[PDB]
C-alpha cells in the first residue's frame, strides 16, 4: 500500500486505456453507445443492449483478492446508456469489486498531551533558571542545554505531526492532490524527518553528557574547566549530527521512496538506531556506579534514603529507557504490544515534566531564591 | 584619542581577564587545608597530582574568634590533639557550633595515645564492639582511645544535620587525601540533592 | 562598662558547702551563655561549667561532676555557683566569665592572655 | 529503541491506508472533479 | 598594693561616670524631634563588579572616586574603574589571606594587610615595569586587621596584638606605638583633619588617639561586645561604632559620651561595617543578615534597606563626593548603590 | 611586678583622662544638627539626584 505507487499505477492505466481508445476500430455501423472511460475502468466497444465486461483494474491495492469481478453497464435503444437520471452519468456497477483506530487515537492523544505539558513546564523552568542569574553554574549550563534539547524534540514532533496530518487526510478532503504531490516531491519532507531524528538523538546524547559529567565530578574531581565544558557541549550537539548525516545520505541516495516515514529497510535504520543503544548502555553503567557510590556513602532509614535518591536519579538518566530498550524489547515480537508501547510512550513524554518538576519543587536553592525574590517584590 | 583609549582599555581588560582565568584554573585545582592543634606557615604537597596547600598559624595570639572566621572557605580543618583533653574538646565544640563554620568538615587526629582521673564516666565504659581494635596492644589504651573518640562523636552529633562531618583517625597523608575526596563527593551529592 | 564581680570564697573546711555568686553589670543578662573558669595556681586557666541563655543547657568539667551546681536568675541578673563536698587539691581562683557574643553557642574564653570579659576572680582555699 | 519513531510509523501507515481509500472513492465518485 | 590601687581605680572611674552624667543634660531625640525625617529613599544597584573568586574581605575608595580597590582571599588585589566597570590593575598577592586594603590619597600606593604580619606597599606608577612590592612593613607579632594612609609616606596600621602603630615607608620602622587596649584592634578610622584616629577593639573600648603625641586622650565604653568597624562623622566631632550586639552607637567627642543608639528588636545580627553619607544625616550599616539597613542619624529610624547581596557583607565604602555606596560581600560581588 | 606595672599605667591613664573638660550634650548635638542642616542641600542620597548629574546612570 502506497499512495505514490497508486497514483503512478492509475496514470499508467489511464494512458493504456487511451491507447485502447486510439486503436479500437469503429463499432457496428454506426449506431452504438460510445466507447468510454469513467476514470476507474476502461471500457471497450459497447453494443446497444448488452452488458460488457472488463477486469477489475490492476491499479487497485486489493484487486488480486477480487479478480473474478467485472464492471457492467447497459446501453439503451436511443444510442445512450442506462442513465437512470438525466443530470448524472450512466449506471455503474462497482459492487463486484469494492473490497485498530481507537488504540492509535488514544496513544496519539496521550503523547501529544505529554509533550505539550512537558514543553510548557520546561519553558517555565528555563525562564526561571535564566532570570535569577545567581544559579548560573556549569551543571546549570548542562541542565539548560538538556532542557533546550527536550524543547527541540517537542517542536520537532509537533512539526512532524502538523506536516503529516496536513499531508494525507486534510489535503485529500480539501481535494488538493496537485499540492499533495508537490509536497511529496518537496525536500521539506526530506528535511523535517531529518530534523526529528536529530532532535531525538540529541536528547539521548545530552542525557549521556549529563551522566558523564556527574561521573566525572564524583570520580576524577580534577579537570580543566574551559576545555572540559567546550568538549561536553561539542560532544552533545555534534555527535548526533555526526551519526544522522550518513543516515540521511544513505536514505536520500539509496531509497528516497515517498516520504521517509515508511522506514522500509531495517539495515539502513540500524545505522541511526545503534548509537542510541550505545548511549543507553553507557548511561546505565554510569547509573550503576553512581548508585553504588551513593549506597556506600550512606552506609558509611537507609532504605527510605536510597529510595528517594534512586527515584530522583531515574528521570534525569533514563533507567526506564534502558530497561524498555533491552529487557522489555523481547526480540520485538511480543503480542499485546499496546501495553508496552503505552507505558514507554507515557514515560518518555512525561520525562521532561518530571525533570522540570524536581528542580521547580524539590530543589531547596530554587525554593529559597523564590522566597527571597518574592519577599523583595512584595515589599517593593 | 577616545577610540585609542577604549581599544587599549579593552586589550588591558582582556589581558587581566585571561590572567584571572589562569588563576581560577589553578585556584580550583588547589585544595586548601587548615592545621590547628611570619604569621602563617604554608606547607605545599601533592598526592596523586592533586595539589594541597596546608596552612599552619604562626605567631598568632591565642584568642581565636576573629581570625578563624576567614577560614570558612577551606575544604577541611585538620584538628590534632594529644587537663589538655578537656580544653581540646571545648575548642572542637566551639569550632563545630560556630555560625560560620557549619560548612567546614573537621578531620580529627588523636596523637599521643593515652587520662583516667579526669573522667569518672570512664569506669562505666565498654569497648565499641562494632569497631575492630588494632592488634598487638593494651586493652586500656584501646578502651581510652575509643572513649575519647566517642566523646568527640557525641559532641559532633549535636546539631550536625549533615552540613559538615567529623572524621576521627589515629596516629597520615593518604588518610587526609581519602577524607578530602570523601568531603568533595558528599558536597557534589548534596548539590544534586541525591542525599 | 562591662564588669563581673564575685562574692564568696575564702577558707573552707574540706567538704564544706561554699557558694560562689557572680554579679553581672553593664549588659543584658538574658542573652549571654555565661560560664565559670578557674585558675589553679601555677597552672593555665581551665573551664569549669557553663549555662545557656535560658537555663536549660548545663555542662560541667569531668572532674567536677556531681559536686558543683550552677544556677542563673535573670531578674537578679546573677550567675550563681553552688559547690558541695570540696577537696583540697581542687583549690583555685574562680573567674566568672562571659562568652563574647549574644545568642550563640560557641565560646573562646579559656585564654590566659587577658580575655576581655572575664571577672577578676576570688581566691578559694580549701 | 526509539519509541516516538515506532508510534509515528504505525500512525503514518494507518493514515496512508485511509488516504488511499479516500483517493479511490474520489476517483469513483467524480474522476478529476 | 593591688587592693588599694583597685579601690583608687574604682573611685576614679566612678568620678568619670558621675562627671559625664552631670554633663548629660538631654538626649539627642528630645531636641531633634522637631526635624523633618528623611522618609524613605531606596537605592538601585547600578554596577556589579564580578572579577573575584574568593570572598571580598575589604574595599577602599579613592579620592578621585573614579577608582576603587578591592581585596579578596584568593590573593588578588584589583583596582576597579567604577564608572566604566573595568579592571585597571590586578595585582598578585604573596600571601593568600588579606584582611584589609588601603588606597593612597595620591592614587600611587596600595596597602594590603593580611594574617602574615607583613603590610605591603605597592607602587602604581612604575615606569620600569609592572606594579611591584616596594617596601614592606613587618613589625607586628599578631595579625594586621586594618590599615590607613595619612599621606603617601606615613601609614597608620591597626594590629591584632593590641598595638596600633604609625609607620614610615622610606625608613620602614615604627615612628610611634599606641598601647591602650586589652584586645584585638579591629578597625581604625581617621579624622578629616588627619590629626586624631579612633581605634576599635575587642574589649568594647573606643579610644581617641593623638598621632603626634601617641597617647589615648579619651575612652568610650558603651558597647556590650566587641567593635567591628568604626567611622567618623564627616566633620570630626563625633563617630559611630558597630558591634556584635546589633547596636550602632553614635559617640560624641567633646561631650565624651553616646548621643544615640541604633538598635531594633528585629535585628539580632552583628554589624560588620558602619559608614556615613555626605552630609551625615544618613548612617549606613552593613549587617550580618545579608543586607545593609540605612539609619536616619538624627531620628534613629530605618530609612531603607539595601538587600541586593546574598552573603555576609564585609566592607562598605562611600565616595568622597557622596555619589554612590559600594558594598562588598562574601559572595564575591561588589554592588554599587545610588 | 608586670601586673602591678600595667595596673599603674592604667591608673595614670585614668588620671590623665579624668582631668579634661566636657561640653554639655545639648550644644554639641545642636552642632551636629546644624551641620546636617547646612550640608543637606548637597547630599546625593538624602536629596535625590536625577540622571543628568549621575555618572553611574
Amino acid at each position: 500500500v502506497s499512495l505514490w505507487e497508486t497514483v503512478q499505477k492509475w496514470r499508467e492505466y489511464r494512458r493504456q486505456c487511451q491507447r485502447s481508445l486510439t486503436e479500437d476500430p469503429p463499432p457496428a455501423t454506426d449506431l452504438f453507445c460510445n466507447r468510454t472511460f469513467d476514470e476507474y475502468a476502461c471500457w471497450p466497444d459497447g453494443e446497444p443492449g448488452s452488458f460488457v465486461n472488463v477486469s477489475c483494474p490492476w491499479y487497485l491495492p486489493w484487486a488480486s483478492s477480487v479478480p473474478q469481478g467485472h464492471v457492467y453497464r447497459f446501453c439503451t435503444a436511443e444510442g445512450l446508456w442506462l442513465q437512470k437520471d438525466n443530470s448524472s452519468l450512466p449506471w455503474r456497477d462497482l459492487s463486484e469489486c469494492e473490497e485498530p483506530e481507537e488504540q492509535l487515537l488514544f496513544l496519539y492523544i496521550i503523547y501529544t498531551v505529554g509533550y505539550a505539558l512537558s514543553f510548557s513546564a520546561l519553558v517555565i523552568a528555563s525562564a526561571i533558571l535564566l532570570g535569577f542569574r545567581h544559579l548560573h553554574c556549569t551543571r546549570n549550563y548542562i541542565h539548560l542545554n538538556l532542557f533546550a534539547s527536550f524543547i527541540l524534540r517537542a517542536l520537532s514532533v509537533f512539526i512532524k505531526d502538523a506536516a503529516l496530518k496536513w499531508m494525507y487526510s486534510t489535503a485529500a478532503q480539501q481535494h488538493q492532490w496537485d499540492g499533495l504531490l508537490s509536497y511529496q516531491d518537496s525536500l521539506s519532507c526530506r528535511l523535517v524527518f531529518l530534523l526529528m531524528q536529530y532532535c531525538v538523538a540529541a536528547n539521548y546524547y545530552w542525557l549521556l553528557v549529563e551522566g558523564v559529567y556527574l561521573y566525572t565530578l564524583l570520580a576524577f574531581s580534577v579537570f580543566s574547566e574551559q576545555w572540559i565544558f567546550r568538549l561536553y557541549v561539542s560532544i552533545g550537539w555534534g555527535v548526533p549530527l555526526l551519526f544522522v548525516v550518513p543516515w540521511g545520505i544513505v536514505k536520500y541516495l539509496y531509497e528516497d521512496e515517498g516520504c521517509w516515514t515508511r522506514n522500509s529497510n531495517m539495515n539502513y535504520w540500524l545505522i541511526i538506531r545503534l548509537p542510541i543503544l550505545f548511549a543507553i548502555g553507557v548511561n546505565f553503567l554510569i547509573f550503576v556506579r553512581v548508585i553504588c557510590i551513593v549506597v556506600s556513602k550512606l552506609k558509611a532509614d537507609i532504605k527510605c534514603r536510597l529510595a528517594k535518591s534512586t527515584l530522583t536519579l531515574i528521570p534525569l538518566l533514563g533507567t526506564h529507557e534502558v530497561i524498555f530498550a533491552f529487557v522489555m524489547d523481547e526480540h520485538a515480537r511480543g503480542t499485546l504490544r499496546f501495553i508496552k508501547l503505552f507505558t514507554e510512550l507515557s514515560f518518555t513524554s512525561f520525562q521532561g515534566l518530571m525533570v522540570a518538576i524536581l528542580y521547580c519543587f524539590v530543589n531547596n536553592e530554587v525554593q529559597l531564591e523564590f522566597r527571597k525574590s518574592w519577599e523583595r517584590w512584595r515589599l517593593e | 584619542d577616545q577610540r585609542n583609549e577604549e581599544k587599549a582599555q579593552r586589550e588591558a581588560n582582556k589581558k587581566i581577564e585571561k590572567q584571572l582565568q589562569k588563576d581560577k584554573q589553578v585556584y580550583r585545582a588547589t585544595h586548601r587545608l587548615l592545621l590547628l592543634g611570619s604569621g602563617i606557615f604554608e606547607t605545599k604537597f601533592q598526592v596523586d597530582k592533586v595539589n594541597f596547600h596546608m596552612f599552619d598559624v604562626g605567631a598568632q595570639r591565642d584568642e581565636r574568634r576573629k581570625w578563624i572566621q576567614c577560614f570558612n572557605d577551606v575544604t577541611a580543618i585538620i584538628f590534632v590533639v594529644a587537663n589538655r583533653l578537656q580544653a581540646a574538646l571545648k575548642l572542637f565544640d566551639s569550632i563545630w557550633n560556630n555560625k560560620w563554620l557549619r560548612d567546614t568538615s573537621v578531620i580529627l587526629f588523636l596523637n599521643k595515645q593515652d587520662i583516667e582521673d579526669y573522667f569518672p564516666e570512664f569506669a562505666r565504659y565498654t569497648t565499641p564492639e562494632d569497631a575492630t581494635p588494632e592488634p598487638g596492644e593494651d586493652p586500656r589504651v584501646t578502651r581510652a582511645k575509643y572513649f575519647i573518640r566517642d566523646e568527640f562523636l557525641r559532641i559532633s552529633t549535636a546539631s550536625g544535620d549533615g552540613r559538615h562531618y567529623c572524621y576521627p583517625h589515629f596516629t597520615n597523608i593518604r588518610r587526609v587525601f581519602n577524607d578530602c575526596r570523601d568531603i568533595i563527593q558528599r558536597m557534589h551529592l548534596r548539590q544534586y540533592e541525591l542525599l | 562598662q562591662v564588669q563581673l564581680q564575685e562574692s564568696g570564697g575564702g577558707l573552707v573546711q574540706p567538704g564544706g558547702s561554699l557558694r560562689l555568686s557572680c554579679a553581672a553589670s553593664g549588659f543584658t543578662f538574658s542573652n549571654y551563655k555565661m560560664n565559670w573558669v578557674r585558675q589553679a595556681p601555677g597552672k593555665g586557666l581551665e573551664w569549669v561549667s557553663d549555662i545557656s541563655q535560658s537555663g536549660a543547657s548545663i555542662s560541667y568539667t569531668g572532674s567536677v561532676k556531681g559536686r558543683f551546681t550552677i544556677s542563673r536568675d535573670n531578674a537578679k541578673n546573677t550567675l550563681y555557683l553552688q559547690m558541695n563536698s570540696l577537696k583540697p587539691e581542687d583549690t583555685a581562683v574562680y573567674y566568672c566569665a562571659r562568652c563574647p557574643a549574644p545568642f550563640t553557642r560557641d565560646c573562646f574564653d579559656v585564654t590566659s592572655t587577658t580575655y576581655a570579659y572575664r571577672g577578676q576572680g576570688t581566691q578559694v582555699t580549701v | 529503541e526509539l519509541v516516538d519513531n515506532a508510534v509515528g510509523g504505525d500512525l503514518s501507515k494507518q493514515m496512508e491506508e485511509e488516504a488511499v481509500r479516500l483517493f479511490i472513492e474520489w476517483l469513483k465518485n467524480g474522476g478529476p472533479s | 598594693e593591688l587592693d588599694q590601687l583597685r579601690q583608687e581605680a574604682e573611685q576614679l572611674k566612678n568620678q568619670i561616670r558621675d562627671a559625664r552624667k552631670a554633663c548629660a543634660d538631654a538626649t539627642l531625640s528630645q531636641i531633634t524631634n522637631n526635624i523633618d525625617p528623611v522618609g524613605r529613599i531606596q537605592m538601585r544597584t547600578r554596577r556589579t563588579l564580578r572579577g573575584h573568586l574568593a570572598k571580598i574581605y575589604a574595599m577602599h575608595w579613592g579620592t578621585d572616586s573614579r577608582l576603587l580597590v578591592s581585596a579578596s582571599q584568593d590573593g588578588k588585589l584589583i583596582i576597579w574603574d567604577s564608572y566604566t566597570t573595568n579592571k585597571v590593575h590586578a595585582i598578585p598577592l604573596r600571601s593568600s589571606w588579606v584582611m584589609t586594603c588601603a588606597y593612597a590619597p595620591s592614587g600611587n600606593y596600595v596597602a594590603c594587610g593580611g594574617l602574615d604580619n607583613i603590610c605591603s606597599i605597592y607602587n602604581l606608577k612604575t615606569r620600569e615595569g609592572n606594579v611591584r612590592v616596594s617596601r614592606e612593613l613587618a613589625g607586628h607579632t599578631g595579625y594586621l586587621s586594618c590599615c590607613r594612609f595619612l599621606d603617601d609616606n606615613q601609614i597608620v596600621t591597626s594590629s591584632g596584638d593590641t598595638t596600633c602603630a604609625l609607620w614610615d615607608i622610606e625608613t620602614g620602622q615604627q615612628t610611634t606605638t599606641f598601647t591602650g587596649h586589652t584586645g584585638d584592634v579591629m578597625s581604625l578610622s581617621l579624622a578629616p583633619d588627619t590629626r586624631l584616629f579612633v581605634s576599635g577593639a575587642c574589649d568594647a573600648s573606643a579610644k581617641l588617639w593623638d598621632v603626634r603625641e601617641g597617647m589615648c586622650r579619651q575612652t568610650f565604653t558603651g558597647h556590650e561586645s566587641d567593635i567591628n568597624a568604626i567611622c567618623f562623622f564627616p566633620n570630626g566631632n563625633a563617630f559611630a561604632t558597630g558591634s556584635d550586639d546589633a547596636t550602632c552607637r553614635l559617640f560624641d567627642l567633646r561631650a565624651d559620651q553616646e548621643l544615640m543608639t541604633y538598635s531594633h528588636d528585629n535585628i539580632i545580627c552583628g554589624i560588620t561595617s558602619v559608614s556615613f553619607s555626605k552630609s551625615g544625616r544618613l548612617l549606613l550599616a552593613g549587617y550580618d543578615d545579608f543586607n545593609c539597613n540605612v539609619w536616619d542619624a538624627l531620628k534613629a529610624d530605618r530609612a531603607g534597606v539595601l538587600a541586593g547581596h546574598d552573603n555576609r557583607v564585609s566592607c562598605l565604602g562611600v565616595t568622597d563626593d557622596g555619589m554612590a555606596v559600594a558594598t562588598g560581600s562574601w559572595d564575591s560581588f561588589l554592588k554599587i548603590w545610588n | 611586678t608586670a601586673s602591678i606595672a600595667q595596673a599603674r599605667k592604667l591608673v595614670e591613664q585614668l588620671k590623665m583622662e579624668a582631668n579634661i573638660d566636657r561640653i554639655k550634650v545639648s550644644k554639641a548635638a545642636a552642632d551636629l544638627m546644624a551641620y546636617c542642616e547646612a550640608h543637606a542641600k548637597e547630599d546625593p542620597l538624602l536629596t535625590p539626584v536625577p540622571a543628568s548629574e549621575n555618572p553611574f546612570r
